[PDB]
């Protein structure tokens, strides 16, 4: 997973030398901003259920037609799977926050995302709307640089979906 | 690769004598049902995504341990690999159907697929069940008489089921 | 001297192909590479950077 | 008021307007830059490679 | 394009050899199947207006939630673009029939299909429904080998969408 | 490829002198505004799909000849190539914005791109127009004061405009 | 071996795609051409012995010095080898006719042909003239399209030799 | 590389139009005479060594300066390259006769050929002479009425002559 410390090690290994000051600087930069990212992760992990349910309801509101008989929204198992999917996205957002890298998102969502969505006929716009709700909520659930961390990761996921 | 015509030629060459009248008659019959074979291959091709989706849905409803975290198909990448493997197995099966020989499927894929699945940690009975579900999904499309003239293709169904079950048993 | 390396492609390589993609056709995981002594260090470190896991290295 | 145009030209006009979806409209016009899909690779001579 | 003649000649050239029996028999099959293919192209070209308007209407029936204001289908311009797109698909299907190879479909529709749809947020299921309607109507307009040819190319386009 | 720091280092090296106190103060001020610079780079990176969708919509509404049969963006392939190019140039603009120097943009993106578009028969003026529209959309997105601590950032806006204009002038 | 069907399947597998219109049209051409080809194979299998005897004698008339003592054709063993070789060529021609592909001739005669004949000092013109005689009696023996198929395979062999 | 069908399709696409009835009729005519085209291609392919041998003999009988020490075909290497060139031009003329369009020649066979010949110092006049000699030798085998049904194949003869002429004119 492409954590910044991991990318440090990978680049130093690829160029076949020790850790010069250049990537020590980057590792330091991560180590300082770990605090806002970790507190954002904790805040997200606390409010997870409300965020998941609100994302589901925002999805159904923006796409009222989905819930109607005959397509993906209808069927209680389908709403259950919706809640589970926003739960997964939130979980990997927390992972990417605590790891200070898009690595968890990259290797747990984005990798293989389009083929999966295409094969199961799941609209990426559903998840874009859910993550938009999550972003709106975390805009007030967090303050300071932790908010910037959370918004960067949530929007990286959003751009991945689009 | 090797075809049924190629197979017969190989057997004749091993004994080093001309193809016998019985062999020529069998190959002429094969060329006579070649049109039906083309229809069967087109049926497999034109509904391949539907076959994959139906097999995947039935398999994952049957076995939820693959969906759940820690399963062998949990993240998006492992799901995509699952679907790609089903797709490639179907493609090779249709190749065997068109040629009439199982060599195109047996040669490159099934020999090393065993070691690959063992190394990666995939449940092999799960993949065999996936291929069997693919066969079950594909038989309906092979039967569909709409848009084709009504006829009998029991040999084609037998051979296609043979290829499907052979690949499933190989990976098993 | 020649050294034969039996490399098994594993999840570490599968993740890299899932991220970067397949600009080259997909292949079976287990294959053997034969190297001279001069090339053994670069080829083996390259196989490590690719995430491949070597199984056996035999000399010949 | 009789036919103002002979039937052959009406047929020719109808078939010219039929071979194009929507007939002749202001939005379905061809592009003045008449570039086929293969324009660049063909004019460069790199189609094969 | 990747028509029978062109792929024959290209593979012959890439091996630096003349056209042998295999290639000439493939070309002969192409020249024989020309007749049903040109007949299908005639049938579809004569009936392009009814086919395309029916396809647009079928899309608007299977996707009622598109016509209302606030989304893609609302407005005369968007519906005109709908009809134009289905006319494109049908045009390239008739081109494929005339050329006896998916080359026109591939080059003009399939290459760049997913990226373009994602960029403009055009749901492939719309065009799948339109092409399914066109498949149904060609079941009635065509008979025999002409129907099989037309359906083969329509299904190629649909599989490319899904 | 070099940033503002290495630019100063190169000018100092050609003379053969240490960096002057004024130069060091300039670089330190750059480092102190680097946080706002990161904000602007993130504004570009986050809203790239919206920027390019908007610029594409305006470009093809303004220049309809590109998207109609025969046009340079007509089939799906060439439309995808167009949108991909917009992606690329926006990417390199953001790179240059972070570095503080347009060297990466000019060296790795813009340099032989006029020649490419001449050889392919692509309208370089239309590409410059697309870069300009994408400039305007990007400027709308940078100036967004939401979720970011408020303060003067006019220097960054002007610098990003210079980068976009340089891209447009090189392509055209 | 190189058949029509094998070229189909290899072209489809090399691009990682399914069999489609162009490839099924090639296969249909193969299946249509099977009847003359199987007919020609049958007619040539009936008259293998007379054809081989005539071809050997044709070579001996055309290259009379070969039969001279101290040359290649002198001795019953060498003439038995000649008859065996002409029989080999005829058998592989029949195989190629059945397979609707030059794959049999290629794999079993043409691959390695020049080096083997160079090593054993076998003049290709001998076999060319023998195949010319076989081509001559194919006109008498076969008529219709089986005639053309047999002649084109024999011409493939002759082109390989020459 | 186009055939006649793809050329018609490209024009129809540029117009944005379906293929007109008369276009479909000309195409049905082309495919209905496709059997004679296949016979002509077989005649060119099957007799290619003979064509090249005869053209070569006549060319070096006319132009002895090519095979004198200092000539452009003097050592074995240059003579072998010359014969390969004749082989290649005949190959591509057969490709164009099969497709019915001379795009394959200018796309592949004659792409940079004149520049090649100029840089090597090859006399382009002698190359065009060699192509004319091959054309003459090929016409003999194209009119050969043995083993084929008698019929009117003058369009094929003229088309092949024009392909040979297009080559010999592009080199020269
Ligand atoms: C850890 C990474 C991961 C993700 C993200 C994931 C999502 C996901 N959800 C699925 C099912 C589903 N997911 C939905 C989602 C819809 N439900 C509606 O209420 C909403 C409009 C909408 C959600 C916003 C639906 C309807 C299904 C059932 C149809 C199907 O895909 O088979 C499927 C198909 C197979 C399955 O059941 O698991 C996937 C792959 N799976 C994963 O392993
Ligand atoms: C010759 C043709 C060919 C085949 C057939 C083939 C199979 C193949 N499957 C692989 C992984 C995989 N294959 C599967 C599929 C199975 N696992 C279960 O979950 C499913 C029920 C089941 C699908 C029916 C999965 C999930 C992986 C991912 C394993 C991992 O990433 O650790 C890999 C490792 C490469 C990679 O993951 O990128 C190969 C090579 N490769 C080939 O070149
Ligand atoms: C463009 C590619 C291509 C296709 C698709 C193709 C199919 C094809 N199907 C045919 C009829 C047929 N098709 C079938 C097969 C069907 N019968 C039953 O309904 C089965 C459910 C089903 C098999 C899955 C049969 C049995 C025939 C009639 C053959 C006969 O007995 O004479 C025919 C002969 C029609 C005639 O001359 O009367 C062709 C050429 N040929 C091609 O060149
Ligand atoms: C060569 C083949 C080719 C195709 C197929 C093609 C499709 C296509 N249709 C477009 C417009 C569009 N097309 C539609 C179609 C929708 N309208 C609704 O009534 C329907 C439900 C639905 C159709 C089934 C819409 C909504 C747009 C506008 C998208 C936008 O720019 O916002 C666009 C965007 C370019 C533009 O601004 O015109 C493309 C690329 N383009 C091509 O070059
Ligand atoms: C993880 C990557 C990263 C981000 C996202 C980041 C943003 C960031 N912006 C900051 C302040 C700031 N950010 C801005 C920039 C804004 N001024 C206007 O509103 C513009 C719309 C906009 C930029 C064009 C300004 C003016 C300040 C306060 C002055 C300063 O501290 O430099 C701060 C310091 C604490 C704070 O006051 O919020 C951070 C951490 N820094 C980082 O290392
Ligand atoms: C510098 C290297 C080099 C060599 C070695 C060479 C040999 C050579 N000899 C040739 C003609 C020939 N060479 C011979 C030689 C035969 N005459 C018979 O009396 C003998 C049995 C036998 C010689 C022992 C013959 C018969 C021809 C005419 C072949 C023909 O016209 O097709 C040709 C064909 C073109 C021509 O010159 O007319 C070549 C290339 N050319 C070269 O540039
Ligand atoms: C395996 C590859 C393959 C080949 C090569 C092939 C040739 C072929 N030649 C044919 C007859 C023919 N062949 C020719 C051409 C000849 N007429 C002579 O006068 C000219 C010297 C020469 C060229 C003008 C003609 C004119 C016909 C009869 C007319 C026609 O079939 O339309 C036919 C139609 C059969 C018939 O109706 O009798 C075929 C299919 N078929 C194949 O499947």
């Amino acid at each position: 997973s492409r954590t910044v410390i991991t990318e440090v090690i990978a680049t130093a290994d690829s160029q076949g030398r020790f850790l010069n000051s250049t990537e020590l600087q980057a590792a330091f930069g991560r180590f300082e901003r770990a605090v806002p990212a970790i507190e954002a992760a904790r805040a997200l992990t606390k409010n997870q259920d409300a965020l998941v349910k609100g994302a589901v309801q925002a999805v159904f509101k923006k796409f009222p037609y989905v819930t109607q008989p005959g397509e993906k929204g209808y069927g209680d198992s389908n709403q259950a799977k919706c809640a589970r999917d926003i739960g997964y996205y939130l979980r990997f957002i927390t992972y990417s926050l605590v790891a200070s890298g898009t690595g968890p998102l990259d290797d747990y969502v984005i990798a293989g995302l389009r083929e999966v969505n295409r094969a199961f006929n799941l609209n990426p716009l559903w998840y874009i709307e859910a993550l938009n709700y999550i972003k709106g909520e975390t805009g007030k659930l967090l303050s300071g640089q932790s908010k910037t961390e959370a918004l960067l990761y949530i929007d990286h996921a959003i751009n991945a979906l689009s | 690769m090797n075809d049924v015509f190629t197979r017969a030629i190989a057997q004749a060459d091993l004994k080093g004598s001309f193809l016998l009248e019985s062999d020529l008659d069998k190959l002429a019959s094969f060329a006579k049902e070649g049109v039906k074979r083309l229809d069967a291959v087109a049926a497999l091709t034109n509904n391949a995504p539907a076959i994959i989706s139906d097999a995947a849905h039935k398999l994952f409803a049957e076995q939820q341990e693959l969906i759940q975290p820690g399963g062998n198909a949990y993240p998006h990448r492992r799901m995509a690999a699952c679907l790609r493997d089903m797709e490639i197995i179907l493609r090779y099966v249709s190749y065997a159907l068109l040629a009439g020989d199982a060599s195109v499927l047996d040669d490159r894929c099934l020999n090393g697929l065993r070691e690959t699945y063992n190394a990666l940690g995939t449940p092999t009975q799960s993949v065999a069940r996936a291929v069997q579900l693919m066969k079950d999904a594909a038989m309906v499309h092979l039967k569909s008489t709409a848009n084709v003239t009504v006829g009998d293709c029991s040999s084609l169904y037998s051979e296609a089921a043979t290829y499907f079950d052979k690949a499933a048993a190989s990976i098993a | 001297r020649i050294y034969k390396i039996t490399v098994s492609e594993a999840g570490a390589y599968a993740t890299n192909k899932h991220r970067t993609g397949y600009r080259a056709p997909i292949r079976q995981s287990n294959y053997t590479l034969t190297v001279p002594y001069d090339r053994f260090l670069p080829e083996m470190i390259r196989l490590h950077q690719s995430g491949a896991k070597i199984v056996n290295v035999t000399s010949v | 008021m009789p036919a103002v145009v002979a039937d052959q030209y009406l047929a020719m006009a109808k078939e010219l307007a039929a071979s194009r979806f929507g007939g002749f409209t202001k939005e379905n016009i061809p592009s003045p830059m008449a570039q086929p899909e293969s324009y660049g690779r063909d004019r460069l001579g790199i189609a094969a490679v």
